[PDB]
RNA sequence: AGAUGGUAAGGGCCCACGGUGGAUGCCUCGGCACCCGAGCCGAUGAAGGACGUGGCUACCUGCGAUAAGCCAGGGGG
RNA sequence: CGUGAGGGAAAGGUGAAAAGAACCCCGGGAGGGGAGUGAAAUAGAGCCUGAAACCGUGGGCUUACAAGCAGUCACGGCCCC
RNA sequence: GCUGGGGCUAGGAGUGAAAAGCUAACCGAGCCCGGAGAUAGCUGGUUCUCCCCGAAAUGACUUUAGGGUCAGCCUCAGGCG
RNA sequence: GUGGAGCCUGGGAGUGAGGGCGCGAGCGAUAACGUCCGCGUCCGAGCGCGGGAACAACCGAGACCGCCAGCUAAGGCCCCC
RNA sequence: GGAUGACCCCAGGCGGUAGGGGAGCGUUCCCGAUGCCGAUGAAGGCCGACCCGCGAGGGCGGCUGGAGGUAAGGGAAGUGCGAAUGCCGGCAUGAGUAACGAUAAAGAGGGUGAGAAUCCCUCUCGCCGUAAGCCCAAGGGUUCCUACGCAAUGGUCGUCAG
């Protein structure tokens, strides 16, 4: 069973798992905008969403935290220093899934785009 | 007046696409299309050719009005079959078929 | 396991009844506010791009 | 010379495959099972055939029983009545007789009491 | 595992090459009865 | 209280028309039998082959660096 | 197919004549719809004839309280002539 | 000790630290072709229709016993009556 | 006693695993859907028909074809029937 | 009975496996045939609720087919299939089922294109590293490089490819 079970599995073993999660937030706060698969969209907004609401602490101590997954400097400036300053008075609810129409052709997966909120 | 269009010797099993067929059987051309566009199956974009095609034939051989086009009839046949060799286990080779259709759209006018 | 098999051919009459849940359902569809366009209700209108009111996707 | 086959069996086949419209599955559409069909069909006629006519006098007489009890004789007796009386109408005419012409069965009935 | 097959060039020549079937009584039969045949190769074809 | 209908997810029988498949009839560039004719080739390198050979040439046929052919006689038109 | 000696298939037919379908239309193509050829094109090259198993579309009758080698005999209902 | 390359030994024969092991994925006697359509008192199979008749599963003998020869029982033709 | 009786001469067979029942015995255990003989019977080949709930051989009865006619056999006649 | 096989009348027989006998039907072929049927449509095919025959069958009619067929009477045989775990071929059932071949692993963005999870580029991630990298020899034989392609081969897709 599964009863109040809370996080998908997606079918990958527990550091790919982790793994995916961390590049899709480099690519989220990448290009602002990414498609994916329905699930996997559904199931970055919360790990990301913590990234953003650190980076709106602003402090070392959340630099360095962040960067355990991100790993990018550079990327976690434009997150501290542009990305970040726009939420300020946001409560939560950084990033938006909204549903594209078409399924991908070679195994009919529906798609969705996460985006960084206004 | 009708007019028909069939695509032969398609490489696609017939019991797959007749799946996709019977969705837009009697249906109007326009919910035909619509139907076909978000219909999640390989079928679709056969089935879709060979309408878009019968309503073609329809405007511009048979005098009939495009506005007014639904689908009278629709069928699909077994075409002759690929035969194909698939090796299994202890030297034993079994023969897959890779089936072929024939699929046929004949569309009417839908008066009043 | 010992290799069960079917001991008889299945009968056209018992095959087709078996594929009498088979039926595809038509796909569900709404028009968009925008364009009027016909497409699946809660997914984001792929002709005009709107959802929600706004504009969201370059089609 | 040599004598193949040729069209011969094909119309035998066909025959048999005519005779064996309406029949269920194979039954009407494969040969060896139309004829294995009609073996049994071709049976039950004959035996039917024979017992069509058992049928038959059996439902008559449980008509004529009916018609009989109503006047307060059962089968038997009037039967009796009608052979010591010497009426030889069939028990076809009898049941019809007791269903169309209940007058004419009503005077039977008393010829048959009194023949006793 | 090792199979039976264990391609050699020199090996097949020498073996089944014409020279080899010529040196022999039986192996001049062989090339009489392909030929009668009507064979397109009266010897294994190999590349040395 | 009583009674009796239309339902077909699908199935069955029949009819029509198709698809598949290639039986049947017709056909014959081939074969089979008998009869007659005819009957050896090779170091003057056979039988049988390899590789080549065409303006463009995969294969077959023909031919052999004179290579789908060279010379002469005969036939034929 | 076999190391080899050796084993050893399948596979014929448009039409009288290519007259083998210019050109247009849908399609990426394949395929088809018109146009055209022909006595005939369900003779269109996957080509004479085109049976059967098998698959499908349309129509008639019928079927969701019923017990079976599937028929047969009787009667009634519906449909057709 | 393992291993590459080059060699030699074979069918009642080879090779075998011996398992009748191995000798080209089945070896108490390899494979191919031939004798060859071996032989099989055994198992299976044996194709249109109608008409008349209609058995036996016993006896004797049999390296015979689930096979046969003779008799018995069936059928046809002619004759006797 | 004129019968698909009989005898004679020829042609062609098939059969040479029988089985149940009744009666008479042997064997067995005054066992076996047992075994082995004898007389008969039926099934075999009458798994065609009626009866015995169903059921080759128990009872009734030897099915050329047709009938929506009649009489019976065994067995039945309260309802299924 | 009449004169012999004409047909009628009367009577009786007519279950049947092994098997004996009789009479017929149909198939291929020959004489009949230098004939006759035949494009006003041969053979073959598909229908028929019609006619003849006990039956095997034979007619006739409509559709198909498009070039053959073949009488009365005889002759000769490769002469009739439902079974042989028969032979060859075709097509079904199981079934939209098992499976899609190492659990080293993927994600996004940008190109191309009718079409992209699968092709190209970039970034991130993972795996091998006495190898899963590199160089020879066997064996294989153009698989090499480039252009143009996607019907089939590729266990999906394909614009990519041995
Ligand atoms: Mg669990
Ligand atoms: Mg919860
Ligand atoms: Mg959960
Ligand atoms: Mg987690
Ligand atoms: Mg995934
Ligand atoms: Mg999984
Ligand atoms: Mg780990
Ligand atoms: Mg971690
Ligand atoms: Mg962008
Ligand atoms: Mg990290
Ligand atoms: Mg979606
Ligand atoms: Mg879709
Ligand atoms: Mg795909
Ligand atoms: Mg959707
Ligand atoms: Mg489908
Ligand atoms: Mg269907
Ligand atoms: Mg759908
Ligand atoms: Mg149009
Ligand atoms: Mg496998
Ligand atoms: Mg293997
Ligand atoms: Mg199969
Ligand atoms: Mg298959
Ligand atoms: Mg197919
Ligand atoms: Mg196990
Ligand atoms: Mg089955
Ligand atoms: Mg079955
Ligand atoms: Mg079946
Ligand atoms: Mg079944
Ligand atoms: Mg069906
Ligand atoms: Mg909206
Ligand atoms: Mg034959
Ligand atoms: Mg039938
Ligand atoms: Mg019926
Ligand atoms: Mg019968
Ligand atoms: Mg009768
Ligand atoms: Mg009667
Ligand atoms: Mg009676
Ligand atoms: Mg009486
Ligand atoms: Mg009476
Ligand atoms: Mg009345
Ligand atoms: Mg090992
Ligand atoms: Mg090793
Ligand atoms: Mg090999
Ligand atoms: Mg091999
Ligand atoms: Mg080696
Ligand atoms: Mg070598
Ligand atoms: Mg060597
Ligand atoms: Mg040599
Ligand atoms: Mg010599
Ligand atoms: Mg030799
Ligand atoms: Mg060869
Ligand atoms: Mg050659
Ligand atoms: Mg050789
Ligand atoms: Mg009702
Ligand atoms: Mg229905
Ligand atoms: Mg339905
Ligand atoms: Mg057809
Ligand atoms: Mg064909
Ligand atoms: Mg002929
Ligand atoms: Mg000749
Ligand atoms: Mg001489
Ligand atoms: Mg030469
Ligand atoms: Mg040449
Ligand atoms: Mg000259
Ligand atoms: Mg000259
Ligand atoms: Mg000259
Ligand atoms: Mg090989
Ligand atoms: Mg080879
Ligand atoms: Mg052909
Ligand atoms: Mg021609
Ligand atoms: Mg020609
Ligand atoms: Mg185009
Ligand atoms: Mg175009
Ligand atoms: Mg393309
Ligand atoms: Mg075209
Ligand atoms: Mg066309
Ligand atoms: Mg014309
Ligand atoms: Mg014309
Ligand atoms: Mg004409
Ligand atoms: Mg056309
Ligand atoms: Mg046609
Ligand atoms: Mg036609
Ligand atoms: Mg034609
Ligand atoms: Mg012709
Ligand atoms: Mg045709
Ligand atoms: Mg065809
Ligand atoms: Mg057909
Ligand atoms: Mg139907
Ligand atoms: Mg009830
Ligand atoms: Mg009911
Ligand atoms: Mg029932
Ligand atoms: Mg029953
Ligand atoms: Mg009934
Ligand atoms: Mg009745
Ligand atoms: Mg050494
Ligand atoms: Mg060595
Ligand atoms: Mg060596
Ligand atoms: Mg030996
Ligand atoms: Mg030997
Ligand atoms: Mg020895
Ligand atoms: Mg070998
Ligand atoms: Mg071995
Ligand atoms: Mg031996
Ligand atoms: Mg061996
Ligand atoms: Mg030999
Ligand atoms: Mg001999
Ligand atoms: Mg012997
Ligand atoms: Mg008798
Ligand atoms: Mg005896
Ligand atoms: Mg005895
Ligand atoms: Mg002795
Ligand atoms: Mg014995
Ligand atoms: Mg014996
Ligand atoms: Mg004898
Ligand atoms: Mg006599
Ligand atoms: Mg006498
Ligand atoms: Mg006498
Ligand atoms: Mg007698
Ligand atoms: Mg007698
Ligand atoms: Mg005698
Ligand atoms: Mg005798
Ligand atoms: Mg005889
Ligand atoms: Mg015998
Ligand atoms: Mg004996
Ligand atoms: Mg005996
Ligand atoms: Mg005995
Ligand atoms: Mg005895
Ligand atoms: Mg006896
Ligand atoms: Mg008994
Ligand atoms: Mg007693
Ligand atoms: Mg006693
Ligand atoms: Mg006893
Ligand atoms: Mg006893
Ligand atoms: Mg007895
Ligand atoms: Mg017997
Ligand atoms: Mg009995
Ligand atoms: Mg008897
Ligand atoms: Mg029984
Ligand atoms: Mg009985
Ligand atoms: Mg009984
Ligand atoms: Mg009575
Ligand atoms: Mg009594
Ligand atoms: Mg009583
Ligand atoms: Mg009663
Ligand atoms: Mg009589
Ligand atoms: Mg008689
Ligand atoms: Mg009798
Ligand atoms: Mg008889
Ligand atoms: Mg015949
Ligand atoms: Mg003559
Ligand atoms: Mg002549
Ligand atoms: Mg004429
Ligand atoms: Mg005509
Ligand atoms: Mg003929
Ligand atoms: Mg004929
Ligand atoms: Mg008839
Ligand atoms: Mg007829
Ligand atoms: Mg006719
Ligand atoms: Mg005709
Ligand atoms: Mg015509
Ligand atoms: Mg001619
Ligand atoms: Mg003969
Ligand atoms: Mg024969
Ligand atoms: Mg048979
Ligand atoms: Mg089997
Ligand atoms: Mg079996
Ligand atoms: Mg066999
Ligand atoms: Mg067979
Ligand atoms: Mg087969
Ligand atoms: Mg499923
Ligand atoms: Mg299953
Ligand atoms: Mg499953
Ligand atoms: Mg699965
Ligand atoms: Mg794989
Ligand atoms: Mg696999
Ligand atoms: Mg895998
Ligand atoms: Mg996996
Ligand atoms: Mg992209
Ligand atoms: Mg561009
Ligand atoms: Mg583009
Ligand atoms: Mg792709
Ligand atoms: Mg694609
Ligand atoms: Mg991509
Ligand atoms: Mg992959
Ligand atoms: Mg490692
Ligand atoms: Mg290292
Ligand atoms: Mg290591
Ligand atoms: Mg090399
Ligand atoms: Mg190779
Ligand atoms: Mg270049
Ligand atoms: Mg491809
Ligand atoms: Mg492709
Ligand atoms: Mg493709
Ligand atoms: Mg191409
Ligand atoms: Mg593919
Ligand atoms: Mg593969
Ligand atoms: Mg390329
Ligand atoms: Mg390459
Ligand atoms: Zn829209």
């Amino acid at each position: 069973m599964r009863h109040l079970k809370s996080g998908r599995k997606l079918n990958r073993h527990s550091s790919h798992r982790l793994a995916l999660y961390r590049n899709q937030a480099k690519s989220l706060l990448t290009h602002g905008r990414i498609t994916t698969t329905v699930p996997k969209a559904k199931e970055l907004r919360g790990f990301v969403d913590h990234l953003i609401h650190l980076a709106k602490r602003g402090d070392l101590h959340a630099r360095r935290l962040v960067l355990r997954d991100l790993q990018d400097v550079k990327l976690v400036r434009k997150l501290f220093d542009e990305i970040a300053p726009r939420y300020r008075d946001r409560q939560g609810g950084y990033t938006r899934v909204l549903k594209l129409a078409e399924r991908r052709r070679g195994d009919g997966a529906p798609l969705a785009l996460v985006e960084l909120v206004e | 007046m009708e007019a028909k269009a069939i695509a032969r010797y398609v490489r696609i099993s017939p019991r797959k696409v007749r799946l996709v067929v019977d969705l837009i059987r009697g249906k109007s051309l326009e919910e035909a299309r619509n139907i076909l566009r978000y219909t999640n199956k390989r079928g679709a974009y056969f089935v879709a050719k060979v309408l878009e095609s019968a309503a073609a034939n329809a405007v511009n051989n048979h005098d009939m009005l495009e506005d007014r086009l639904y689908v009278k009839a629709a069928y699909v046949d077994e075409g002759p079959a690929l035969k194909r060799v698939l090796p299994r286990a202890r030297g034993r080779a079994d023969i897959i078929k890779k089936r072929t259709s024939h699929i046929t759209v004949i569309l009417g006018e839908k008066h009043g | 396991a010992k290799h069960p098999v079917p001991k008889k051919k299945t009968s056209k009459a018992r095959r087709d009844a078996r594929r009498s849940h088979h039926a595809l359902t038509p796909p569900t569809l709404v028009p968009c506010p925008e364009c009027k366009a016909m497409k699946p209700p809660h997914t984001v209108c792929p002709e005009c791009g709107y959802y929600a009111g706004r504009k969201v996707l370059e089609v | 010379p040599r004598a193949k086959t040729g069209v011969v069996r094909r119309r035998k086949h066909k025959k048999i495959l005519k005779l064996a419209k309406g029949y269920w599955g194979l039954r009407s559409k494969s040969f060896r099972k139309a004829r294995e069909t009609l073996f049994a069909a071709g049976n039950y006629a004959y035996a039917h055939r024979k017992r069509r006519k058992r049928d038959f006098r059996r439902l008559w007489i449980v008509r004529i029983n009916a018609a009989c009890r109503q006047h307060g004789l059962n089968y038997s007796t009037f039967i009796h009545g009608l052979k010591k009386a010497g009426i030889e109408v069939d028990r076809k005419n009898l049941a019809d007789l007791a269903v169309r012409e209940p007058q004419v069965f009503a005077e039977l009935v008393e010829r048959a009491k009194a023949a006793q | 595992m090792k199979r039976t097959w264990q391609p050699n060039r020199r090996k097949r020549a020498k073996t089944h090459g014409f020279r080899a079937r010529m040196r022999t009584p039986g192996g001049r039969k062989v090339l009489k009865r392909r030929r009668q045949k009507g064979r397109w190769r009266l010897t294994p074809a190999v590349r040395k």
